[PDB]
């Protein structure tokens, strides 16, 4: 179909005009709510501490990449430090940094393993993963935190986005090297 | 293809209208919310049009070639007025932006709103399309017209520092001028209008 | 809704689980796609 | 006497896609109003079928008439997301996450040459195993093709088909692949009025049935 | 066969904020009657927005006229809990509890002058940003503010009100943040018929729509 | 507005004077049962036994310090002695020292930790967190107790207060210190 | 009330989760908090 692309008005085309079908198509595998609720490690605790920062996931990873496809977003959390460890604790977003936390949320470890659930703590009715905020650009505020997490010992930290809501997509690049070849091509899996 | 905008005492006529590109939502509906106590005021008299030369597409530039205007700009008429009596404002925006070149040129500019744009790679440049845009093609049209909401964390914004929008035009395809009647160059202007602009907290002015 | 699917149900309360949304006083995306032509611009022939 | 209750080995450990939920903790808390908030999406198909994004030529996104070479072929290139004229799009992008796709996609092409500048170009699906890709419109003429030629319209969008053997195919290339296991797509230019180019803008979009299957998370090195 | 059932890691560990009950293990015991016991109270905030407590201004809970000085300024202070006037009451003192707020507060001012000695105040909030805070009642003016004068009643009251980009507020203060997020509250003294001070107490209490979330145990040094 | 302040009756006022609106509240967090329907650390046992007294609960802590906000209160009561010890038992309000619990309520560790429920024992109606009995102010009595516990072994020792009512409100004063400074100020969490 | 939340329930019987109340034969602060005035002292204008 021949159209006026300028006013940037959407375009989608079927097979139909070269005597085609249309297949049954079940999406369920791009929900974006879906999609984001699983485990993604973010890495270690620091000095026994670390800051509930969802843009700390790895940017390669599945998670990582989808969440950074947005602008916006909201979600409640669970948490989930592996580790042999005895205990994590936590708190809210706006809370003064502790030397301990006793008292605040605490929650033993269960076969060298703590997972617990949070809820979105912010003070802002959603977070940014961008925020244009005094950085002119020429050709991350405090507040977007969901708390603080405390330990015992190093342990391995995952964030596991509940309820996920993304609003203004943003870029989604590959992130394979081609060299120089034209294909890219990897090993499959395959019977051996 | 001629539609006229109209804003206040501000009017604008184009002849080659290729329709306007509603970004994210149809209207900027303003939901009171209790950041402002019910103490905000909405200030119809900011509602107009003003203008900005933003740069001149010329032979040279080459794809990628990347300009920015963030929003809200320095403001010499009643918006700036605004940010002087009031700590916190907020408004949408309604976009006109236009490259004169005549039907003998070639070549291709995008133009889209980006909101909080602090960064952009070169290869994100491939996809600024998922941003809300319209295209200036000199064949076809001299006009593009975006309409885009508040947006943000906050219901308000205290005066200015955050740039929620970024209007980017970058060039696709380089400007030609190979059929001797075409220009060497074309002027690219922005008419912009404040919308909807709710303001509240107010201060004293000068001193 | 998400990835989380027992047959049988949660144990804690509601408000212990989650944080409690609010309202004051809607899918872009998919109305935007819904809205793509999908026809033919001009006739058709054979 | 109590409940009897048999453990099971292999059961109960730490699972990161399980489908239940974690113990709370931290009860009663209302969350701010985010009532109409703009640009919500969700499902990425969505965004993936209405906004086209660049394929790359080399550098630059619009493929054209060049400078010397009695090659009518604009573009001719592997049906894959690994290849490398669809490295920067976003359905490449996204194909990075999942193991297999089904479906079909729409190729644009927008003009760009000044209002005296004329052309014709067709567009070819040319499927696997065909021996000599065309190099002609003449010989590509034989596949399933679209002619279209400038005017008025800047723009026009072509439908590249799904056929395989199967129902689905795989979003990434096999090290043992010596040909395209899902064709080509050859972009022609049947004729030009002028040598001095004319920029073709390619893009490209999810089709209405388009489907991703299997997200997988790739990470590395 | 028996009830399979697997036991999940990460589960079951003794917590302190938990929502269940501990096992039972001394029965039958009724209480001594405690009907119409008086002064009970259910909720930090109706005590809070009922019983106004006292500002210290260096030592004493109140402002006044003063000595040598054309400064019009009685007092004007951070809206912020930590303030160092704010510090012996009551809202600071829950505050410290919990870390975020939204919400109204209301000033009271009680004059304490003899019958013969007349006066006229005002109080502003003053939004952050603002800059040269205002010194004189005449640029104070420009802000949210009330105006009163001495007579039958002695006592006056004033809203502070709730604005800032977001819904709520931190009850402390970050270290690095060098001017008050949420503004300030200024009191001024318009004029005052003998220079023989009239002290005006102040004191402070929660609005009607004043909320605190998410309880904190900021413990120790 | 104007008031007769001197009879003490209160004054609650809006923003509407201003032209203002109200915002809706949601007073959840500051209910009383709530805030206090947790476990604090109120120490370690002595040899091998603690008196259960509210009055031990640090008082600065979250708990401890709402606990004093009022003059009188009433609760049930769960416990729980974290540390590596085999058993705690219990003697109610009212009963003679003992030399070993034996025979009297007895509870078995589980992973480390023992946690159970009692009912308030004392003889009086309410208990108070101060009692003017003969102490002659110039410008705690026996009873006042939950019994007492008897360990194998030294443990940290939390109570938890349940359906907890309280009665006639007494102030709570800020701990942090101002120094000289005129506002406070700390480091919040933020990201890193 | 409280901090407690299971959407299904208790086990053990009520006599022993916790100690029976009794009468013979009411929120204090609630109600003053209700009474406070909260119009306007005076005449309005404007």
């Amino acid at each position: 179909t021949t159209s006026a692309g300028e006013g940037a008005d959407p375009v989608t085309t079927d097979a139909s005009a070269h005597g085609g079908d249309t297949r049954t198509t079940r999406r369920a595998h791009t929900d974006v709510t879906f999609l984001l609720d699983r485990f993604t490690l973010v890495g270690k605790t620091n000095d026994n501490k670390l800051v509930l920062d969802l843009l700390s996931t790895k940017e390669k990873s599945l998670v990582g990449a989808l969440l950074r496809a947005a602008t916006y977003y909201f979600s409640d959390l669970e948490v989930a430090c592996v580790g042999t460890n005895a205990w994590v604790g936590w708190t809210p977003n706006g809370s003064p940094v502790l030397t301990e936390v006793g008292d605040n949320p605490v929650v033993f470890s269960r076969r060298g393993t703590t997972r617990f659930a949070l809820p979105y703590t912010a003070p802002h009715r959603v977070l940014a993963t961008v925020y244009n905020g005094d950085c002119k650009y020429k050709p991350i505020p405090t507040t977007f935190n969901y708390g603080m997490i405390y330990t015992q010992a190093e342990v391995d930290v995952y964030l596991r986005m509940k309820r996920a809501e993304l609003y203004c997509p943003r870029p989604v690049l590959t992130h394979y090297d081609h060299n120089g070849r034209d294909r890219y091509k990897t090993t499959l899996v395959k019977p051996a | 293809r001629i539609v006229t905008t109209s804003h206040g005492t501000t009017t604008s006529t184009t002849q080659s209208s290729v329709g306007v590109t509603y970004g994210y939502a149809l209207t900027d509906k303003f939901l009171p919310g209790p950041n402002t106590n019910g103490l905000e005021t909405r200030v119809e008299q900011a509602e107009r049009f003003f203008k900005h030369k933003l740069f001149d597409w010329t032979l040279d530039q080459q794809f990628g070639t990347t300009y920015v205007l963030e929003l809200p700009t320095d403001h010499k008429g009643i918006y700036g007025q605004l940010v002087d009596s009031h700590a916190y404002i907020r408004n949408g925006w309604d976009v006109q932006v236009s490259a004169t070149a005549t039907q003998f040129n070639g070549g291709c500019l995008l133009v889209a709103m980006v909101p909080e744009l602090c960064k952009l790679d070169d290869r994100e440049k491939y996809q600024l399309t998922l941003f809300p845009h319209q295209f200036l093609n000199p064949r076809t049209n001299t006009t593009a017209h975006i309409q885009v909401p508040y947006l943000g964390v906050d219901r308000h914004d205290q005066g200015t520092r955050h740039k929620a929008w970024t209007l980017v035009v970058m060039v696709l395809a380089p400007y030609t001028n190979d059929q001797t009647i075409g220009s060497t160059k074309a002027e690219v202007y922005v008419n912009i209008a404040p919308t909807n602009v709710y303001v509240a907290g107010e201060k004293p002015v000068k001193q | 809704s998400g990835n989380t699917g027992s047959i049988i149900n949660n144990y804690y309360m509601q408000q212990y689980q989650n944080s409690m949304d609010t309202q004051l006083g809607n899918d872009w995306f998919s109305k935007l796609a819904q809205s793509a032509f999908s026809g033919l611009v001009g006739a058709l022939l054979a | 006497g109590i409940l009897p209750v048999a453990v099971s080995d292999g059961y109960g450990g730490f699972q990161n896609t399980d489908p239940k939920t974690s113990d709370p903790v931290y009860g009663h808390v209302y969350n701010p109003a985010r009532t109409l908030y703009p640009g919500r999406f969700t499902n990425l198909l969505d965004v993936a079928e209405a906004c086209p994004t660049l394929l790359d030529f080399n550098g630059v996104p619009y493929v054209q008439t060049q400078s010397n070479s009695g090659s009518k072929v604009l573009a001719c290139f592997d049906l894959a997301f690994g290849h490398k004229n669809m490295k920067n799009t976003y359905m490449s992008g996204l194909a990075q996450y999942f193991a297999q796709y089904s479906g079909t996609l729409n190729l644009h092409f927008m003009y760009t040459g000044p209002t005296n500048n004329k052309a014709k170009y067709m567009v070819a699906y040319i499927p696997p195993g065909t021996h000599p890709l065309p190099e002609t419109p003449e010989m590509a003429s034989h596949c399933y093709h679209a002619e279209w030629d400038t005017g008025l319209n800047s723009t026009f969008t072509f439908t590249v088909p799904y056929f395989s053997a199967a129902d689905y195919a795989y979003t990434y290339a096999d090290e043992p692949e010596q040909a395209s296991v899902q064709g080509w797509v050859g972009v022609y230019q049947i004729t030009d009025t002028h040598e001095k180019d004319g920029a073709v803008i390619v893009t490209v979009s999810a089709g209405p049935d388009f489907e991703f299957r299997m997200p997988i998370s790739p990470s590395r090195q």
